[PDB]
């Protein structure tokens, strides 16, 4: 697509703790293959988008849990699903409670936020304490998206929330579908016509290390078992300590960049075309691979659209997977 | 005209009748959009039937309830749930509360039991559609003789899998049946055994298809005793459900009629967009023009 | 009724380093405990692309030089690269070696004298500790103080509210020169110089915003 | 199992500028030292593997890929065959003007799907770990700061370490690079000497780098400038259409045009 798309995305994971994560449809019960993916999901989402940030709540016996906030670094949120493995999973769910808790700590974030939420949902019975049609007119109202990932069949109510507030309803097949499903749900998905396009006020900070062998230093704690910082990361808002980059002001509000990371996602931008893939051998005046000086040994020719050189499966699954240029259009 | 008449052998011999045209329209799909099973066969292997007439039989039942309990841990957004009379149903909920089956089935689904009132019907009918559409689950059992299986019609989410259970037999009725059928043996030519079956499946079969209403529509419809496998039952079933009723589907357990549920709904919860039927079970202006299509329409459509 | 007294009690009972807070806080007279419980509850079409394509990066000094040089290099580079392959003989000499082992032996260039981070560890833990009351104060002075300040605001509530702001500012001021008074007078050690860089630079922006709104005054 | 992958900048006006220097080093010493650093990693051990890539102006053509003079074997056809394609290569050669700067994306990214491609050959039992060193001399050209970041992190996703060797002047995108990929960066201070530093520094490989005390790293600045007037920038307006770095509030963004909502 060349479109607009939600690249500041504070996303947030609703996982079931229900009675139907026990089942064993999966290889090991749901919960685990679940939570596995879901560490291979934030790892991603980290991995692509640097901005951005994840909170997770298990729902659990008819309430529900912020089980991690709302924060932008994959450590406590992985070293959380390892300790989340160890859970019981006891009750019914709650998506009333749950959407309840991510539209108190989803109001407030600013306007060009796409604001997600992501529920990973498997039972059928969706026991609220409320009504969840004044809910979805509400998250219609509060510009929210929330996106419903399905197992083992469709409820009607997960459709028209998936369908009214913005999202996308998917049910599971496999692992290597559902793989499929949360890999979708990685990328930035387009905007429609409400949201706000704002320009958010960044600091970039430069990296200071003990100035000159600490003549004249400030030496501090951090800012969030600390040691005592000699140096690294300042604000231009409020001069305070920072050790890690990128993370959003704790006391001004500003959101710091080291802009690499601005550049960590400009092929969203700019982005790639199509292959045209032909297996025959047709016209192949150019017998290597202008990828790596290799012999084109199968029947998969993969030619490009501006250039027109020469591709093989393996420059074809590098190429669109993880350099997201074309070598030739480069040169 | 009806979606169901079968068969129509009969229809001609019993209405003093002689028709052009005896038609059956074969559904023609580019996806299953329907798997009908016989749950003929119970989790201890328990013979599923009714053949006590209406007197209860303990361990029947409880693989009736098992049977409701763990399709209602597999399927969403709506269970209807045919009984064959109302004192039948009235004793089968009777007993599906002494023994603990009920606050289970509350716990995956909401119930929404038939009673016969004219008013009471309709509350409980409205309930049952305002919890196919917030949230929770919903699961509507009646009979299947009244008028709630007449008109009122269950559409894309309201009935997912409609459950038969036993095989409707008018079995309260006085010497009227007695009469009726000795008039059919008498002065029209069909049998006892004949006329019994095609009252009982033409009563079945109406029932569970109403589920349906598009190609892009799915329901699961189960049978549950054995007898709707023994031939002649299954013979009186119309043609568009016995093309999708495999033989390896024909008398299942109820487990394995439950992983067969389970595999339709992953199967058939994907999308299945307009671009999957333009080819097969769906036709556009110039798809019509052509007379290989035409080839095709004659090859659908047949006369008995 | 004496519902917020209830409230901030179970705080500082289930969390005892607040209450240490709140003490270092309201107890040492740099403000008063109503206010600190109280504040305490579409096609995207891109038009100049070419940025994005040069990014961040600053202009580094290239000055290529005129396009004779390209030719008197291309010249010079065509008739290098015909004769070739010495492999014994041109490839080094000892002597180089001998001054690479002597610049990479730990005396020499491009070894920096670095990864050196010598470090004060003196007094360790009762320090730590005193640092993590410090710093969780100043935090909250500083939560208090950075979130109302942003936007000036520009009303008499929030210009009040910027002035016990200021208050409790020049309070833990001088209550920052009191705990440093108390510490660092024991083994004469331990910069905590970094607190004092977080408040003076509290100190500033007041200043600062004052002789700005002064200027925006008329 | 190894895999060294030297990039080596052949640019033609550079090593030109650097024989009409007539300094002690030329271009015939930067490839006799990248050949003998290959031959020393093929040396190592028998499983290595080694691949020499040449970035020229305007083509990435790989150099790489009996016993006449003593050596081993397939190092003696190594050397020949890296030998050949540089004579091919440099002497049989061409003349442009609008395109006259050194490229370092693209054969990067080749070595990315080389390793991509060589890591598919590795069987169930081995597991191949792999380094790219960048033997650069030229300057790089600024235009492909939007290609070359998008390689790092393919190198940043694929665990290839990045090493570079600069000779002649600091290059910052380069030391990003091997920033980023947990790499290693070294700025040369003497010239003729360079195999010395390659048999010591580079050579080892990654169960060595915790092993041996190396030269520490310099700080990496990560300097920040608009897309507006190019100067550099503490706190800077990000727009989250365009996503691009201006210094100035202005009401009117320029990089995407955007009817900017004004509050
Ligand atoms: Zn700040
Ligand atoms: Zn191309
Ligand atoms: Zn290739
Ligand atoms: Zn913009």
């Amino acid at each position: 697509g060349q479109v607009r798309l939600g690249m500041m995305r504070h996303l947030y994971v609703v996982v079931d703790g229900s009675r139907t994560m026990e089942d064993q449809d999966l290889k090991p019960n749901r919960l685990t293959c679940t939570l596995k993916l879901l560490e291979y999901f934030v790892e991603e989402y980290f991995d692509q988008n640097p901005i951005s940030q994840i909170g997770i709540i298990v729902t659990k016996s008819k309430r529900a849990e912020k089980l991690t906030e709302l924060s932008g670094n994959p450590r406590k949120h992985i070293t959380s699903l390892k300790k989340a493995v160890d859970m019981t999973c006891h009750g019914e769910p709650s998506l009333y409670n749950s959407l309840s808790i991510a539209m108190q700590t989803l109001k407030h974030m600013p306007g060009h936020t796409s604001r997600e939420v992501l529920i990973i949902f498997s039972s059928l019975t969706t026991c609220d304490p409320s009504n969840i049609y004044d809910l979805i007119k509400t998250l219609k109202a509060a510009k929210i998206r929330v996106s419903v990932i399905g197992l083992s069949a469709e409820v009607r109510v997960c459709t028209v929330l998936a369908r009214e507030t913005g999202g996308t309803y998917h049910v599971i097949l496999d692992e290597s579908h559902y793989k499929e499903l949360l890999t979708h749900h990685v990328s930035p998905p387009p905007a429609s016509s409400s949201s706000e396009c704002s320009l958010i006020r960044m600091g970039f900070p430069q990296h200071t290390i003990a100035s000159l062998s600490d003549q004249d230093a400030k030496p501090s704690f951090s800012m969030a078992e600390p040691g005592l910082t000699l140096g690294g990361y300042f604000c231009p808002q409020c001069r305070a300590k920072y050790c890690e980059l990128p993370v959003e002001c704790k006391i001004c509000g500003l959101t710091l960049v080291s802009a690499p990371h601005l550049a960590r996602s400009y092929h969203h931008l700019f982005p790639l075309d199509a292959f045209q893939e032909i297996p025959l051998e047709e016209y192949n005046g150019e017998r290597f691979c202008y990828g790596c000086q290799g012999e084109l040994k199968d029947q998969h020719v993969y030619v490009c659209a501006v250039c027109q050189n020469v591709f093989c499966v393996d420059c074809d699954v590098f190429v669109h997977d993880s350099l997201h240029c074309c070598p030739g259009c480069i040169h | 005209t009806s979606g169901t008449l079968s068969p129509l052998d009969i229809y001609p011999k019993i209405l003093d009748f002689h028709p052009v045209t005896m038609a059956t329209f074969t559904m023609t799909l580019a996806r299953v959009c329907l798997c009908p099973m016989i749950i003929g066969r119970g989790n201890d292997q328990v013979a599923i039937s009714s053949k006590f007439e209406t007197r209860e039989d303990i361990a029947v039942i409880r693989n009736y309830g098992n049977l409701l309990l763990e399709m209602s841990a597999v399927v969403p957004d709506g269970i209807v749930a045919f009984f064959t009379s109302y004192q039948y149903m009235e004793s089968t909920v009777a007993s599906w509360y002494e023994q603990g089956i009920l606050e289970n089935i509350q716990r995956n689904k909401l119930l929404f039991i038939e009673t016969q009132d004219g008013a009471e019907t309709s509350v409980a009918l409205e309930k049952y559609q305002e919890a196919c559409e917030n949230g929770r689950g919903a699961i509507l059992l009646s009979v299947a003789r009244g008028k709630v299986s007449e008109g009122i019609d269950f559409v894309h989410h309201y009935g997912r899998a409609v459950i038969m259970f036993g095989v409707p037999y008018v079995y309260t009725q006085s010497r009227i049946l007695k009469a009726r059928l000795e008039y059919l043996r008498d002065q029209f030519q069909i049998r006892e055994n004949d006329f019994l079956t095609f009252d009982a499946m033409r009563h079945a079969a109406q029932c569970v298809g109403r589920a349906i209403r598009g190609k892009t529509d799915y329901g699961l419809m189960v049978f549950a005793d054995k007898r709707f496998a023994r031939g002649d039952k299954r013979g009186k079933l119309p043609r568009w459900i016995q093309e999708h009723l495999t033989d390896a589907n024909l008398n299942l357990t109820v487990d394995e009629g439950v992983q067969v549920a389970k595999y339709f709904l992953r199967q058939m919860a994907q999308p299945f967009h307009r671009e999957d039927q333009l080819g097969l079970s769906l036709l556009s202006l110039e798809q019509l023009e052509s007379e290989e299509t035409l080839k095709r329409i004659e090859q659908i459509a047949q006369q008995l | 009724a004496n519902k917020e007294l209830e409230e901030k009690n179970r705080m500082l009972q289930e969390d005892p380093v607040l209450f240490q807070l709140y003490k270092d806080l309201v107890v040492s007279q740099v403000i008063s405990a109503e206010e600190f419980w109280a504040n305490r509850l579409i096609a995207l079409n891109l038009k100049k692309s070419d940025r994005y394509y040069h990014g961040p990066t600053p202009i580094q000094s290239l000055q290529y030089a005129t396009s004779q040089d390209i030719i008197n290099s291309f010249q010079s580079i065509r008739q290098e690269m015909e004769a070739y392959t010495p492999k014994l003989t041109q490839v080094l000499s000892s002597s180089a070696a001998s001054s690479t082992i002597t610049a990479l032996s730990p005396g020499g260039a491009l070894m920096q004298g670095g990864t050196q981070q010598a470090i004060n560890q003196m007094v360790p833990n009762d320090i730590q500790s005193e640092l993590k009351h410090l710093y969780v104060a100043v935090g909250e002075l500083l939560r208090h103080f950075w979130s109302c300040f942003p936007v000036n605001t520009p009303f008499l509530e929030e210009k009040v509210v910027k002035m016990k702001s200021n208050l409790e500012r020049f309070q833990v001021t001088k209550l920052c020169p009191f705990q440093e008074k108390i510490r660092r007078q024991y083994l004469s050690t331990n910069l905590v110089s970094h607190i004092e860089e977080m408040l003076q630079t509290a100190y500033n922006k007041l200043h600062t915003w004052q002789s700005r709104r002064l200027m925006k005054k008329t | 199992l190894n895999l060294l992958v030297i990039v080596v900048d052949a640019n033609p006006i550079w090593w030109g500028k650097q024989a009409l220097k007539e300094s002690q080093f030329t271009l015939s010493k930067c490839i006799d030292a990248v050949m003998v650093l290959g031959n020393s990693h093929l040396f190592m051990n028998r499983s290595n593997k080694l691949a020499v890539i040449a970035s020229h102006i305007q083509e990435s053509r790989f150099l790489y890929p009996g016993s006449k003079d003593g050596k081993y074997e397939l190092l003696t056809s190594a050397n020949e065959v890296i030998v050949e394609e540089i004579k091919d290569l440099m002497t049989k050669s061409d003349i442009k003007g609008q395109h006259t700067e050194t490229l370092l994306a693209g054969s990067l990214a080749k070595a990315l799907c080389y390793i991509h491609r060589m890591n598919k050959e590795v069987k169930d039992n081995q597991e191949m770990k792999s380094r790219i060193l960048v033997i650069k001399a030229a300057e790089d050209s600024a235009l492909q700061y939007m290609n070359f970041m998008n390689v790092i992190f393919a190198a940043q996703k694929q665990n290839i370490l990045i090493d570079a060797c600069v000779l002649d002047s600091d290059s910052g995108l380069l030391q990003q690079a091997c920033d980023i990929t947990g790499g290693l960066y070294l700025k040369v201070p003497q010239m003729p000497s360079l195999l010395q530093y390659l048999l010591w520094v580079f050579l080892p490989d990654q169960d060595q780098r915790s092993q041996l005390i190396l030269p520490p790293p310099v700080h990496v600045d990560y300097r920040a400038a608009c897309f507006c007037h190019r100067n550099l920038i503490e706190i800077g307006y990000v727009c989250s259409v365009c996503l691009s770095i201006f210094c100035n509030f202005s009401p009117i963004c320029t990089t995407c045009e955007t009817a900017f909502k004004i509050s």
